[PDB]
This record gives C-alpha cells, structure tokens and sequence, in this order.
C-alpha cells in the first residue's frame, strides 16, 4: 500500500521439514497489452488456412496467465536430486499465490524515439478461474510457464481458447467466453494479490521403478502343480495325435502360471536414432498411430504409458510415444536429431509391454485336424495384438514426470473416464489449482471534444511488471526398502568440463543439458 | 473466399522392388474450410491389370511394377474451388 | 442360473427397432431400409445394457487325441505376452469359459489349472494321470476361451460412391483378444480346493481388478 | 462444447518435439531425423494426457436407401457377441457417437435405440414409420461408431537389417474394436424421453461401469 | 418330434464382380431343438480350381466366376431328421 | 564360456498339402547368456520362386511345393560362439 513501500517480500528458498517439501519460488513478470485490448477471433480462415486436420476456431483473449505446471519452475535441479534419490513418491498439498509489487509503466514513442515512464495511476487487473467455468488451458506444456532460472524475467503468454468447429466455421455450440465478465481485482502499483488452493486427494506418483518383472515374478526353486500342454504329437509321422501334459516349474518358465498380466498396448512405430536403418521414405505422418474422433486425424501423442524399448536397444524410441524436450537455444522447426533430447522409458519395462512390440498373440481358428463331414484340415494359426484394451486383474504403471515435464492437467468434465493420468506425465485432478489470467487496464489517450459512440480504438501503449510467487508443498512417502545391493542413484557425472551442469553459460543462458526422470529407486513388485 | 491449396508429399521418391508398396501423403491440403474430398488419379502409368482410382488422403500402393508414374491430387473445398498439383513417382 | 444374453422378458416386444432388411428383393438397384421391432422372436438383436467380459483367446486342443492337428503346436501356438522381448505363456490368463455347452471334450491350451493327482511323475505324463479343470460354470457371462468374441466391421457399406467407386459389401472382421470396454460385466477365475487361496498385488503404479 | 481433440492453446508451442521428418529428401540411402516442436500449426501430433474412449465397430447404414449395397447384409454383417456358442446383435453395445460431423444420413446398423411411433405396425414397417435416435452429442469424446479408431503399427520398419535384410516398411493396420485402457475417457449412452430409467446390474463377480 | 426348418436366405440373387464375394444366411434354421450341424454343398457351378464344402451357417463365397450356382443347405437336429433347401446363385 | 546349444524342434516332419504352413519351432537355444539372434538357412529345396531367409525363433513357413527340405538353424551367443543343428521338413 503506498508508491514508496514493497508490497511483498522476495521469497524463494525451499524447506525440508521432512514428509513436506515446500518449494518457494520467484520470477519477475512483464505483462504487455495483447490484441490492443480486443477480442480478434482466430481460425485457419485467417492464419492461411491448413490441412483438414488442423483446423480449429477460437477467439484471441487480450488477457495474459500465469503457468506454473512444470516441475523446474519450483524445483531447483538440486531438490529434484534430493527428491528422486530418496524418496518413493510425492504429491502437491497446497499452493500459495502471491501476485505483488506491480509497477504499470507508459511507453512513449515519439520521432522513433522510446522514453518509458510509469504510471502510478493506471491499474492491472487480476483474478482467478476459481470455478473453472472458462476454458483449461494449462496441461498442455504450453511454452510460456515461470523461467527455470531464478533470475530469469519472462512475459506472461497470451491467453486464447478453442471451441467447436465444422472447418473453420463456428456452430450453435460454440461458445464464447468474455474474460471480462468475470469479477477482476484492481491493483495499481501498491497492492498485492493472493489466493490460497488446496490440492485434493490426487494418488502419490510413482517415483521407482520394479526391480522384479512382472514375468519373473514366480519362485526359482520349487514346481507349481498346474500342469500344461507340452506335447500334441507323439512323434514325426502320420496320425499320431496325443495329448501329454507336464508340470510348469523352474525349467520352464515360459508356461507358468501367472495372477496378473502386464497392461495395456498400442503399438508406435518404430524409429531408430541411428539414422541409416530407418526406411528411406517419408513416413512422419503417413504409419503413425492416431485416434481420429470427428473425422480429424491427430497423432496418439504420446499415448498410454508404455516403454520405449526392449532392454539393450537404446538407440530406438517410438514415432509418437515419448516426450521430446528441446534443449535451450534450440530452432522452432524442423532442428536436428542432436539438438533435441529424448526422453526414453526403459524404467518401466517390466509391467508395461514395449511401445514398439505387438503384445503376444491370440489364436485365430480352431486346430480340428479332421473334422466331421467338413475336413480342412486347419493348423492352429496365431495372429497378433497390435492393440490391446484393459482386462480383469491387468496391472501396469503410468508415465514418469520428468523435471521438465507437466506438473497437473484438468480431468476434462466427462460422464466417465478410466485412471486419469494425464499421458503426459503428472497428476490428474478434478479441480486442478486455477489459472491466474492478469490484464492491464485500457487507458483512452485523448477522447474528442465531440461526442462519438464508438469504442474508442486509441489507448496509450503500457505493460507492467512485478514479482510472482508460488509456494506448493508436497508431500513425501519416505523409502524404507531393506535391499543390500546399493540402490541407484541420480549423479552428476565428475569429470572437468566446460561448463557445469545446470549451470549458466559464459553468456548467460542457462541450460538444463538432460531430461531428469523421477524413477531411480528400486521397489519390488 | 481462398481456393484450396493442395499439397502432396513427398514430391519424388526412387524404390526398388521386394517393397513396392508406397504411400504419398496427399493431407497436407490447406483451405480455409474443410476439404471436402480428395481425389487421386494417375496420368500415366505403365500397362498394368489395374488403374488407380481412390478418394483416401493418405494412397496406398501396392503391386508397382518398373516404370514411371505421375500421379495427380485433386481437392475440392466447401465452397468447390479445386486444385489440382501433380506427384512424380519412379521405380527402379 | 441366467445366461447374459438372455437376461430379458421373452413375452414383450422391446420398442427399439432394429434394421432388419436392406434390400427388397433379389436384383439390380434395390436398396431399401427395413426397421422392426426386435421382440421375443429374434433375441439375437435385442437391444442390451451389458455385454460379455474380457477375451484373450487361447488355442484349442481336445482330450480325444486323434482330432487335434500331427504337429508339435505346444509352444509355437499358444497365447503369450512377452514383456521385454522374452515370451512367456498366458496361462492362465483371464476368467474364461473353457468350452461352449456341449463340447464336454475340448480345453483351451493354456487357459486352465491343470493339477497333478498324487503318484504322477514330473514331466512327460500321460493325459489320464493329470486331472483338468474345466471352466463351464461361467460360460454365461464370459466369452468361450477358444471363441473369437463376436465381430467388428471393418469397412463402409457405401454401395455406390461419388467419383471414388467401389462397390465395397460391408466386411467384418473378428476380435480375437478384446479390452474392458462401458458397461462390461464379467466373472472372475474359480478357486479348487487344490487352489490358491491369496497373492500379493504388485506394489505397482496402478492396475486393474487384481 | 470442447473436443477432445481440441483441448489444447492455440497460441502456444508445447516443449514435446515430435518426430516431423525422417527421409532429407528423395533419393538413395538418405535416412535421418529430424524433430520438430508441436505448436499450433499442427495440432494433429500435439501430445495429449487423454484419448477417446472405448469402440467396437458397427456396420454403416445409410438413410437414403440408394447408397446401401444390394444385398440382405442385415443379420450377417452386424456387430455381434455370441456367448455360448449363439449370436447375439451388439445391440446397442458402447456408447459411441453415430455419424462424423456433416454425415446426418448414415447410422450404425445396431448401434441406436430405434423407438417406433405411434400407429407403427409390428414388423417390417418403412424407414418412415420409425423415428430413429441420432448420436452426435458425445462425438466429442467418444469414437464415431462407423469409423475405426485410429491404427495401430504392425511391423518394424527396419530398413537394413544385419544378415536378414528384408527392406520392411512401416504398415500400419486398424483397430476395429479396442479395449479400455490407462486415462482413457468417454461418455456414456443418453435418456430419451421414451426410454429406459434403471436396469438391475447382474449378480455377478465382476462388472466395469455399469 | 419336429423336423427341423432349413430357411436359407437370401434365395435368389444377382451379382456382378469385382464385388464376387458374397453371402447367403443359412442361420435362419427353425427346429424345436439345437440344430446341431450346418452342411453346405453346392450341386452345380462353371469348372474352378475349388470346390465348397462348409459347415458354417453363415456361408462366405469368394472369387466367383461367371455363371450360374445352385447350393444346398443341409441342417441336422439332435434327433437326426435333416431337412434340405437349396439356394440359387446367378453372377451377370 | 560355455557355447550355446541350438536345439530345433521337431526335427522330423511328414506334412500333405492343402495344409503346407509348418512351424518348426527354433527357441530351444540352451546357453548361458542371451541368444543375441537366430539365423534360418535352406541348405536344399525344388526351385521355389522364393528363398527362406529369416531371423524369427518361430519359423514361418508358407507355399510348400512337393519334395524334401533341410533347413539350418544358426545361433549366435554374446560372446560369438555359433552352434549350427540342421532340420529336415519332408512333404508328401
């Protein structure tokens, strides 16, 4: 309250209490005025058109939001080792968002000549979505969350929806949301904003991988008294059916039998990171798998949380099945394979069938050797799964969140849905925390002396500028394994180089070199 | 009232048969509305027991023997503005 | 008592009409669309709110030694998952019917416990020294083990098509292995008294009915 | 009022390159890599938490009569179950939306309650006399009941392979009926005002969403 | 003790290829018990490399040369009374 | 460091055509380690407009025309060592 006082202190360490981990941080926002405070709608019609698949119509909101859902806005590269080393899982508890010190500055631009002085009248609006009755924007790792370095000033992203579409045509259905219409609050330049959300009972992540797979579950050392089918023919010859069964032990494991299977299929394509064994065609789009509801193809980006590849080929990953971060000054499009980082699932290969395998096989007809008045003679043919749904008593495990992946993303208001984990990685939630959509206010620069009803088109350029803070603790579900062989760790490799891992460059530019995934200790199944 | 733009990748492709099976992409049509249909013909071909007609945006091919082949994409819009651009295949 | 696909009142018609014919009669150009009422005379196309459980079909092989096929199909030819690129038989898989009523003879191949009776010998039996167990007590809510759980059609019916003709007759193809679908009701695996009684759930991210 | 397939931000790049090309250009022996970001200008490989819900295909019919095939494809060429041993018509089977956007003529062959009205004999009436219920509410998401839920890849597309070269592309085949699996969701069937309020879940071991 | 009913549909049809395959519903078997057993054998057709001998009730044909075709479904009950129909098929 | 031990089975088969499709089954490789791959060889056959190359433990075969086969199955281990076992698949 008042010009001359800070209306919040910066605040960004992180305690360990210890089962809590609160994780303060602090990033200094610029706010400019989108859309010169309109409501242009948006569609391909205008963009220059696109493929049938891509076309979409939304309307350009002027107002700007705050994202946090990446796990290194909060999570220095440090606490991320200190929470995947030790540690079987965690969950957001609560948050904390303090919007304060907000300076609104007026931009003159006279015979090209930039002359920035304040405002210390003109208000930012704020307010929070906190009935989700607009539009869930955040969930998708849209490229505008808080800077992962500290010091780091970002500009809030533009905030715009998308609603239904037959082309690029609206239908009755489709709605459009007036942010305005929402009830705002005013700060200007000595006040402070700041909602409290408490998490709700969101299942703990998964922060291990299975140290024994799900087909080797069994005892070594004893027999299992079901017996199986072994042999069918005695031996090479003509008509010498027979039927033997024998027990399923330890020699064989293959047959045993088993309480549980592994979980659900979809198969990718397969693409190797050796370049020269991957088919020479264009095959990006064109042998992708892809769901297509309403007619409109759309890559199965990256889909159920399956593993990337059999235990030894690591130079493979599937065409559309695995998170692909860009590493910092990385091109918008069309960059090679080494400017970008892959996130492979070898963590998970246990209870999950590989992303580029066809899930075993199922019998197609039936093996009558010599029917009754139909003879066909028909072998017992297999054919295979490429894509399998949920049976009784299937367990699997959900993707891993990655330092810089998603944190939540909103359960879409549906009459049902199975396990809701977003496929990108994270948490699914009901009532995920909020977005916190933040709008300068239009300033007329200088009405007519004559009446006129028009909108008034001409406001004084602005932005703003502040501080952000966001406190979110988790909670922790400490390990108490009692395994001998020392657990795997996450390190940061000791050998003289250039520079130091998530550390700034000679510039400046702070570069995160590698993915860190969450799955490093070892439960057993 | 923009007419389509028809799109078709890749442009040229060299095979060589036990793979004869090819597909040029043909979804790449920007328009501002939907496109309402696809449609592939080819111009030239050597004498085969059958001709391509289809109307899917991804063609499939199968069975091609050596020779050259122009293909042609034709998109029609909501509106009916269509063009037509050409693909070039060649078989070893 | 209540087999799944006769759950409903054999003595009222269902006011849900199903299409019953789509061409007059035998000729050139002679499309038509034919509703009617689906009733107790045709409970095949009843209209129904739950459909059968899960389905992972398993291959066939009869006690009667001389039907099934003269090759070794014990191995190469069975259900299998195969988790990081090794296989491993799906015995026994999930809650199925061993055999559709009346096919007394036939198991599938790795679809049941298989116990051995006291005296046996450990490998190499004969099929009269191991005792079977045959799972006809749920055939009514769940899919035959060695049956394909029904069909799907695979292509559009579209007779005569506009500049793109190809006169396709609607295909269907089967379902050998089908996921939990809405709705979907099945029954889970027997205990014997040479059984089972507990396992423990894998301490695992997520799963289903364990 | 949000597709499934539309949840995303229009303005905003989303930090998962997926992979764009994978040829530099036509010629021989010129395999690469090549990623890119997925943005707005192609929505179609953005990455999604969620995926439209569970689908069992059903046989198109069309409304105007003269573009279904002249042939009596109504018993055989339908969606059908079949425990123990007898068929049975999907009948309505799993909520699925009933035509593409644009496409109100067609509806599945046995996928939507078809009420008769008033007046309507008992069987074998006109395509008039019954009112038929549409299902384009829940296209958002919940597959189309006439289409076939995406694809799936079938082979490894291995172009070089050491010592057993066999030059294999990248096949893709369909998945006419797909299980639930892990964060998919769906939408189930509607209420008209001439139908059905409650039906008793089965007694049994087992059931999914009934 | 009644006979079973064997109702083969459709009777009489008219098909001209590349569309030969084609079915006839045999299912439609009216009998007081089970009917145990579909035979299918067809009387006459043009000389092919194959000969159909089925025991589905549904019978599925397949690569059709011209001609005319006359087949004969053959039912059986649990008692064993069977009852024959035939069925004709006509290819332009 | 013991070599691997290919193990093919069945060794000996009689098949008559309608049915030519015949798996022998390859994955009885006894060795310590992995079997880093299977190698499937024809060593003699009546001339086929084809040639049996493949590396799959399960060999497929389809399109048998009358004679005698030997096929020979190579495993290689992680370390290197091969072991060779020869099958013969005879059709009537």
């Amino acid at each position: 309250d008042g010009v001359g006082s800070s209306s919040g202190n910066w605040h960004c360490d992180s305690q360990w209490l210890g089962d809590r981990v609160i994780t303060t941080s602090t990033r200094t926002w610029a706010l400019p005025t989108y859309n010169n405070h309109l409501y242009k709608q948006i569609s391909n019609s205008t963009s220059g058109g696109s493929s049938n698949d891509n076309a979409y119509f939304g309307y350009s909101t002027p107002w700007g939001y705050f994202d946090f859902n990446r796990f290194h806005c909060h999570f220095s590269p440090r606490d991320w080792q200190r929470l995947i080393n030790n540690n079987w899982g965690f969950r957001p508890k609560r948050l904390n968002f303090k919007l304060f010190n907000i300076q609104v500055k007026e931009v003159t631009d006279n015979n090209g000549v930039k002359t920035i002085a304040n405002n210390l009248t003109s208000t930012v609006q704020v307010f929070t979505d906190s009935d989700y009755q607009l539009p869930y924007v955040l969930g998708s790792a849209h490229e505008g969350c808080l800077p992962p370095f500290p010091a780091d000033v970002f500009m809030i992203p533009q905030y715009g929806y998308l609603t239904l579409n037959d082309g690029s045509q609206a239908v009755g259905r489709s709605s459009f949301y007036c942010l305005e219409y929402f009830p705002s609050q005013m700060l200007r330049t000595g006040n402070n904003f700041q909602f409290s959300y408490e998490f709700e009972n969101v299942p703990f992540h998964s922060s291990y991988a299975h140290s024994q797979s799900l087909d080797r579950l069994m005892n070594p050392l004893i027999d299992q008294y079901l017996y199986y089918l072994s042999k069918t023919i005695n031996g090479s010859g003509q008509n010498q059916q027979t039927l033997k069964f024998s027990v399923a032990g330890p020699s064989n494991m293959a047959v045993q039998g088993r309480n549980y299977i592994p979980g659900p299929s979809y198969r990718q394509q397969r693409v190797s990171t050796t370049v020269t064994q991957n088919n020479n065609s264009e095959f990006a789009w064109p042998g992708a798998s892809s769901w297509a509801l309403n007619g409109r193809n759309s890559l199965m980006n990256p889909g159920p949380a399956m593993a990337s590849h059999k235990e030894g080929e690591d130079r493979f990953f599937p065409l559309s099945g695995s998170l692909i971060f860009g590493k910092q000054g990385t091109g918008r499009d069309n960059v090679d394979a080494d400017k970008v980082m892959i996130t492979n699932e070898e963590e998970i290969k246990t209870t999950n069938p590989v992303a580029t395998e066809s899930y075993g096989q199922v019998a197609t007809n039936h093996q009558s050797d010599g029917t009754l008045a139909v003879p066909f003679k028909a072998q017992a043919q297999t054919g295979w799964v490429q894509n399998q749904g949920i049976l009784p008593g299937m367990v699997w495990q959900d993707r891993d969140v990655y330092l810089q992946g998603p944190i939540w993303a909103k359960i879409p208001h549906t009459d049902g849905n199975f396990h809701p984990s977003p496929l990108m990685g994270g948490f699914g939630m009901k009532h995920p925390p909020p977005q916190i959509l933040i709008k300068n206010t239009p300033v007329p620069a200088d009405p007519p002396t004559a009446f006129n009803k028009d909108k008034l088109n001409s406001f004084i350029t602005q932005y703003s500028t502040g501080q952000v803070s966001v406190e979110i603790e988790w909670e922790l579900q400490k390990e108490n394994s009692k395994r001998w062989n020392p657990e795997i760790q996450y390190t940061s490799n000791y050998y003289k180089s250039n520079n130091v891992e998530f550390a700034v460059n000679t510039e400046g530019v702070y570069s995160e070199p590698r993915p860190i995934g969450t799955r490093y200790l070892t439960r057993n199944l | 009232n923009r007419p389509p733009i028809a799109i078709v990748s890749p442009q040229f492709q060299e095979i060589s048969l036990p793979t004869t099976s090819t597909v040029i992409d043909g979804s790449q049509s920007t328009d501002d509305d939907k496109i309402v249909q696809y449609h592939w013909e080819e111009l030239k071909g050597p004498l085969r027991e059958e001709k391509i007609s289809e109307d899917t945006a991804i063609l499939k091919l199968s069975k091609l023997v050596p020779g050259n082949y122009t293909f042609s994409l034709t998109v029609v819009d909501s509106d009916g503005a269509t063009n037509s651009t050409t693909a070039n295949l060649t078989v070893n």
